[PDB]
């Protein structure tokens, strides 16, 4: 029940932060990106044709 | 009557040829681009659309805009005021498909593929 397997995102986004969602990247860009409601990602055929099922 | 009888009977002078084989390719690709804006806006439907000959249909009308031009000067040369009036349309004619068509492709650029 302990045997696991685990990754580390190497990216160090502190929890704080990401309920904040502006943590920035040493320079101004944006560590952590918010979807918009009802998101689904793209099909093969475009960009803006999606076809996953899966929602976010 | 004595201009038709003439190139009735054999070929043309140079002008003619190019500029009307424009005029082809101009309903040839006013036909294309009238499904591929019925698809993309009427039926709403993004798979019946160009996006196979996106090359062949800009390299094209590279072609009708570049024909039209020494096609048209041809005429000017010549002088004749009925195709000087008549190939200057056609060269902006040309002109405008090649700025829609183009538009177009702007927007139907999230639903083509991808490439990057």
């Amino acid at each position: 029940y302990l045997r696991t397997m685990h990754h580390t995102p190497g990216r160090h986004i502190p929890p704080e932060d990401w309920i904040s969602g502006v943590h920035k990247d040493s320079q101004g860009f944006n560590m952590i990106k918010t979807l918009p409601i009802n998101y689904r990602p793209p099909s093969h055929m475009g960009i803006s044709i999606p076809l996953t099922d899966n929602f976010y | 009557m004595r201009w038709r009888d003439r190139i009735a009977v054999l070929c043309f002078p140079p002008g003619l040829m190019l500029t009307v084989a424009a005029l082809i390719l101009f309903f040839i690709h006013m036909g294309v681009f009238a499904s591929d804006v019925h698809n993309f806006c009427v039926i709403h439907n993004y798979d019946h659309m160009s996006f196979r000959y996106t090359v062949v249909l800009i390299f094209s009308q590279v072609i009708s805009i570049g024909w039209a031009a020494m096609g048209s000067l041809y005429a000017e040369m010549t002088g004749d005021k009925f195709l000087r009036c008549f190939a200057l349309t056609i060269l902006i004619l040309n002109g405008a498909m090649f700025f829609n068509r183009l538009c177009l492709e702007f927007l139907a650029i999230n639903y083509r593929e991808e490439r990057h």
